[PDB]
């Protein structure tokens, strides 16, 4: 079981992961670091390290771009690690925790968006502080916002630790095969949204043909992705050299 | 006169880690930006009107990749030091140089730090962690933090020492060409990734025609010993079907048209729905549920 | 029998492993996509 | 949505469309005209194509890295989708 | 055998396929419709139906374009399906008749042009009708130019019925294997004529390089025709955009 | 005055089925076109000179896709009804509107109806018909005719209701781009079909050299039972052969240069032959006899 | 060939080359000069590349959908091969 | 042993069948070329 | 053994190969010819002819271009043929000599340049010969200036015959397996030098993208060299027509 | 007056065999070119100064393919006969027509004779010789020499009969088009050869992971007799491993990046080294030794 | 067991032979590049 | 590099840069400036890219196949690497 020192340490690690989810500076929020810390403070170290390596492989390409924000690997890692410690099955629950991470990652994305939307009141209070020229209120409220971004993940962790090992083991054993299978399939379709958003940011009548050429060339499986990129750069350079002559 | 000492620059360094503290959607990183500049605004101006002027100035819209903001930090510090010591800079060069630097540095930082160095360091750490070596997360934290701290401090010092004499030689006659080549390359590679990384595969079978003689190998007349394998391999190489039934799936019917047709359809639908003001969280949750149902219906 | 979770790791019913080739392909494609998008977005 | 936001956006687009240097920028003229039109209908423009901010960078760089007040105050007039999925 | 009602009924359909072989309006000369009518009026329905299904597949792409005339599916369907009934071998003789449909399809192409050349004489008669303003004179002679196309198929059908089942089964049994085999090989080469007259209408020094790439890209068997066409559109889109900038 | 009623428009509809009635090569569809116009021109003009004037007019060169002529038929009836009641139209606008429409409507008509709609409907009817299904032909006659009478009738009313006020807005700025872009696709897509759809293969063998040890599997040393098959797949996977002889054919010798080389030669030769004033009926009749002889000499 | 055809073709081509609007179609001039030249030798031009008819539509559309008498009567002066094989 | 007649149907010595894959490619290939050539003809 | 009639005849053939190795006129230096003459005079005819046939394939593409000199097939042919004759092993020793024909082909590349550099001094003697109008002083030295090119091949051959059949058999048995194996691997790495010289003469920022596509297009095994060439010309034709529009 | 006979033209032809006689690097073919001209110039100029003027003249830099020099040889003889009899030509046209001809005729000579004619004859003649056939070498000497003497003789007389009336119509409007189009193909075709014809193959293995159940064929439960082979190919067809070990070599890791990666580095390094003033005999000799070492350490 | 020597001839430890297909491909690539080498030179 | 060669090359290129015709070919004027400088530095230029000789043909053909003395005597100033490997 988990004693008082262990639960406090778990909670503070979760809070720091919530802080680093948006701070994006020390990257405790990464699956390897977060799962390692949770396993170290719970006593079940190696299963947590293995799980964190697995999620980091899963979550290699999640990086917030502009207003677009990734599915919050901090909550996914923290919640998967806590599932993994409380449910038992050190190396056996690796697959179950990895399966539960992705919807938990989407839930963390929702939570971080809700928090970033609530941060407008903080920015407005800072506007007022600028109107009155107080540095201290700025510092206090910035600390306060960092605190709520940490508690954004410290809270789901607290509620999960509130739900004892009994019911979490029951939920882990009461998982239909089709639920996990369909969740994996749905996770395998997600990148369509991101590709569509990038295309929408890039698509013009002058570039749709190049999209078609690249898409059709992807069907020759001997060509490698580096080779496809080389073909793309070559077409781009030829097009620019020709269009510069075209302009004059 | 109002020269900034090394201590205040180091304090700005330490405070820049919280550059993403507030992160509202209206003004993106103005909270952390203004927080990083509090020592500068303290040490430069002492009147109540001037502190309010600086704070209202630095609560305006700011966003970039948080690591590559350090050269902006330095140029901003140089401009504000000039403003404090007397220079006709009036709300137009502070914001002007700031906004000029936000864009291109974000577009050069998002690849370097997010999608190029972070995933390689993460892959190394993940391979190490799954191999049972504790050295994975340790190496990851050490390397990423060393890279970040060195880059941020050195870039801040350069941005301070270089003044606003870097952006003058930043004419926009070439960024157009860079963007256009970028768009050509990106559209090509995104077509390739649509075909190759988005898997929309259908399971159900369609046709199971029963083949005539001479189509399948018919493992009854095969020789017994050191010649059966020979004849089996020759009949396989000539194209005879290894079974007396030919299986045709809907995936094969789509693939006969073009590989990745369903993936392209989903990509187009996501583009159309995002254009139609659908929050991508709803689209992704709906995609998860769609996967759940289509696997329940034995489609995917 | 093996559930694709992308970036090289699929799973099994009791064990999950990474396909190193797919990890390499994903890292290179992510590199290209991030570079092109960052260059075009500006 | 917010009525004060709509009125201020209308005012800022109006004063932006009168500065000669901004007037020259036809690419920015399009976005300013469209944003003023949407503010005229009490809606906040949604740009799934993140075009406005890169354009403000382009104009600022074309004007000796100098920017007026109206573009700065309109920097926060856009929606800019916020639910990234990644490249994977 | 065929009684007197059937021998005339096959003539009525035979004339109409020649009537419809030029009108191209109700499509009675199509193999699926033409073969079906001969089988229905003779009692051997299903063997004629499947031949119609088989032949309609071969005659999918035959359509007159401008002055060019398609391989006369009215003769290939009507006259081949008759030998299918007279020669016996209902389902066994679906293969036998199909082999001689294509050379018959060519044999009709000879006869349609000879008829389409005699239709020049009628309009020379009809031009006089324009010189006197007679609405009756044009109508009557048009029925002639419509009737002559029908008997263009009923006359060959008359001899194949005049040459009854006696010599018809002898010819279908005295068929050398190679006469069948080489005719199939020749049938798969004829499409080179149609491409050439189409290429001759489109080939220019500007577009000759686009022929070579498409020919060479056809050597990668993982590409489909749709994918090759997508590459086809994209170069066309890129070439036009690059050429209008250059020319102006 | 000389208005055209609904009834006479339907008789024009019925007679248009004969639009290909005469089909000489000098003026292709003049008979079918002139025959279709009699129910209107009977009432539109009543003098012998006037009836002669119309009949000489519409006997000139007219040819297009017979389904896409209905919008011409409406506009032609629009012009002559206006002409009969008094309008300065004389031999320049009557032919000019027609000739401006026959060409471009055919090039949009031939793909839609001949090479797209007909094969799509034809495949469905054939696939049913080959399976012994009587519903094959019944669908095909229903589908093609239901599609045809709707388009041919409805647009004929449209051509009459729109006058010649749709032909003004048909300027050829777009048309010089459409055909030129069409040629790029066509020369491309016919290139791919030439490499593929032109069946030219050569049978005869050239060299049958005898392989040394280590080249073929040598099915004498294979293990017997659960390990003989093992070494059979791995030796083949390394490139070992299933026979002790390497068979080389003339097709491979041509294929070693580029696939489809013999198809291109025939394709170029047909190009050369038609330019040399050779009637394609002789070439194709020749192309059948060539298949007879080359297959007899064991060549193809 | 037919002697009444050749002379009238020589009549219509000689008539077409003097109308101011047809000469502007330099592409059409090439067709007429060869058509007259072949008619000048009692032979009828062989239009295996089906170019003459598409051009007469291009010129007509370029001339407000109006056509003179000489181009119309010359439409039957061409051969236009007639032995299609198809696309298959 | 199977004489090709195009459009997916070759034949045998006692039965002829249509191949759906070759029928589908011919239904598409003629569509693409027919549309382009018909457009290039005007 | 080799008698005195052969040793004179052997060197003279080797001398003429050196004589013709620079003339490039009567082609006595070619492996099929040069090997054949050594075998004809020495009595070991067929093993030399096969070696000549074998070596000609390795030397099919060696031709001097400008100042660049081909890897001296005159020395490789002569040295291998004498190696093949002196050491015995007529047909068994076809392989062993071939293994050392390529490295000596390089050894003549060293020798030919040292000879082609001393041929400078003769023309310096010849420049003054133009300063006096001496026709004969011109002819004499040119005969001399040809002779040492034959000497460059007859001198190693003179030393190879000086080192009689004894030690040549010892070295051909004292050849380590790896000394043979590595040299062939180095042989397939040579063409990196020749391409680099040609690419250096042709590479510009305008044609570098065309290099990348051709490199990437080489990764699809179904394309042959001819097919890759057709693609290259088609871009070349398209590029020229597109850039002439833009420039004028 | 000073006409040149048929006999003197033959000796010039006979002497052109030695056109490469001297071959110094300072002036490539001047000695052979000057030697070739002795029988003409002796019969042309008789003064000592005139002989000196001709000999100083033709000792200057001359180089081309020695077969296509005959049209230069004729045109040079055309100008000298005109010059000897009296023609205001002064050392500007004499070198000018030559230097205008040496360059471009080499760029047609080198492909025709060296890299096209020579190996086609050579590969044909080698194929006989490798088979122990004496018809090989005899044909090669006959084929190459019969082609040579007719071409070098005929064009010598054509150059004499055409003079400087051929290079006048050799304008540079076309010459610039040819080379630039040549470079597009060349960079393309050398690109394809680099990916293929440059052998840099690495042996060593990296990873040898042990496969789990369901990955390999498991040759213990296979059926015995007429059903063992059936399930072997079906397990083969679905991707099950023919052995219980998956071997990943260094070549796979580079190949997973792109094929031919190690070859592109070498030629680029040769590009870099040759730019760095390294004589290629050092690079090639070094390359042979590299093959010796990298095979010794089991690297290649 | 067979070391490549180019243009279709590799060798064995006692006998060497020609690969005709690779002999043919060698002539093709030498022809195409050699034509452009001389042409791009001028 | 020889001392008589360096001075002669500096002599010949110097007179080449003063002829009006050689000046027009801007490709050659960039070349000749390079020829002086490395001759001015007592080294013989190493054009591993064989550019100088083809340009002499390019200039000569543009001048009605006429060449002066300075370009001809500079034809032997090149190094032109000399260790071909082939295409194989
Ligand atoms: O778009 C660049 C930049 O935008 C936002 O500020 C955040 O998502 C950052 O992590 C990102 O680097």
């Amino acid at each position: 079981d988990l004693n008082f020192i262990q639960v406090i340490l778990v909670i503070f690690v979760a809070f720091l992961a919530g802080v680093e989810g948006i701070l994006d500076q020390f990257h405790f929020h990464q699956p390897v670091i977060a799962c390692t810390l949770i396993g170290l403070v719970t006593g079940n170290l190696l299963p947590c390290l293995i799980l964190g390596g697995t999620l980091q492989m899963i979550a290699l390409g999640w990086a917030n771009v502009g207003a677009a924000v990734a599915p919050d690997a901090a909550l996914a890692s923290i919640a998967s690690a806590i599932i993994l410690v409380l449910g038992g099955q050190g190396k056996a629950g690796v697959t179950s925790a990895i399966a539960i991470a992705v919807p938990l990652a989407v839930a963390g994305l929702l939570l971080t968006i809700i928090v970033r939307t609530l941060a407008t009141g903080i920015v407005h209070i800072m506007d007022a502080a600028a109107k009155e020229g107080n540095f201290r209120k700025i510092e206090m409220w910035q600390y306060i916002a960092i605190i709520m971004q940490g508690v954004r993940i410290a809270i789901p962790a607290g509620l999960i630790l509130a739900i004892g090992a009994g019911p979490v083991k029951e939920m882990l054993t009461a998982m239909p095969v089709w639920l996990t299978d369909g969740l994996a399939i749905g996770g395998g379709m997600v990148v369509a949204v991101g590709y569509a958003m990038v295309i929408n940011m890039m698509a013009t009548k002058e570039v749709w043909p190049f999209f078609a050429i690249g898409f059709v060339l992807a069907t020759i499986s001997q060509l490698t992705l580096i080779g496809l990129g080389a073909i793309g750069i070559s077409l781009a350079l030829i097009y620019l050299a020709l269009s510069k002559q075209g302009s004059g | 006169q109002l020269k900034l000492t090394k201590k205040d620059r180091i304090s700005v360094w330490l405070r820049s880690t919280f550059l993403q503290g507030s992160w509202n959607y209206e003004r993106m990183q103005n909270g952390g930006w203004a927080y990083t500049l509090i020592p500068a605004l303290k040490k430069l101006y002492k009147t109540k009107e001037d502190r309010s002027a600086a704070l209202v100035r630095h609560m305006e819209f700011f966003n970039t990749h948080p690591y590559v903001a350090a050269p902006i930090l330095g140029v901003t510090l140089a401009l504000e030091e000039e403003r404090a010591n007397g220079a006709p800079i009036d709300d137009v060069t502070i914001q002007g140089v700031k906004v000029g630097m936000m864009g291109p540095l974000a577009g050069i930082g998002d690849p370097v730090f997010w999608f190029t160095v972070k995933p390689i360091i993460g892959a190394l750490a993940a391979s190490l962690a799954m191999s049972g070596n504790i050295l994975g997360p340790i190496i990851y934290f050490v390397a990423w933090n060393a890279i970040r701290m060195a880059f941020t401090w050195y870039t801040q010092e350069f941005g301070y020492r270089a003044g606003s004499k870097i952006t003058e030689d930043l004419s926009g006659g070439i960024l157009q060409d860079i963007t256009k080549g970028a768009s050509i390359l990106g559209m090509f590679i995104l077509g390739s990734l649509v075909n190759r990384w988005v898997s929309v595969k259908f399971t159900p079978t369609v046709s199971s025609v029963k083949l005539d003689k001479g189509a399948f190998i018919d493992w009854d007349k095969l020789p017994s010993g050191a010649k059966g394998i020979q004849s089996a391999l020759q009949q396989q190489a000539q194209g005879l079907s290894l079974t007396d039934h030919k299986i045709t799936t809907l995936q094969d019917n789509l693939d006969s048209l073009i590989p990745g047709l369903a993936a392209l359809g989903l990509t187009l639908f996501c583009m159309w729905l995002l254009k139609k003001k659908v929050s991508p969280i709803v689209i992704i949750l709906g995609l998860f549920v769609v996967g759940i149902v289509f696997h329940l219906l034995h489609l995917m | 029998m093996a559930r694709s979770y992308g970036n090289g790791v699929y799973c099994n019913n009791k064990k999950c492993w990474v396909n190193r080739g797919e990890a390499t392909q994903s890292i290179i494609g992510g590199m290209i996509s991030g570079w092109a998008s960052g260059l075009a977005g500006m | 949505a917010d009525y004060k936001k709509i009125n201020s956006i209308l005012t800022y687009t109006s004063t932006a469309l009168k500065n000669p240097k901004i007037i020259k920028d036809k690419d920015l003229v399009v976005l300013l005209t469209i944003i003023q039109e949407e503010a005229k209908q009490n809606r906040i423009f949604y740009d799934y194509k993140r075009k406005f901010r890169p354009a403000v960078t382009r104009f600022t760089i074309d004007n000796n890295f100098e920017i007026p007040d109206c573009l700065v105050k309109l920097l926060s007039a856009v929606e800019t989708p916020k639910a990234w999925s990644g490249f994977s």
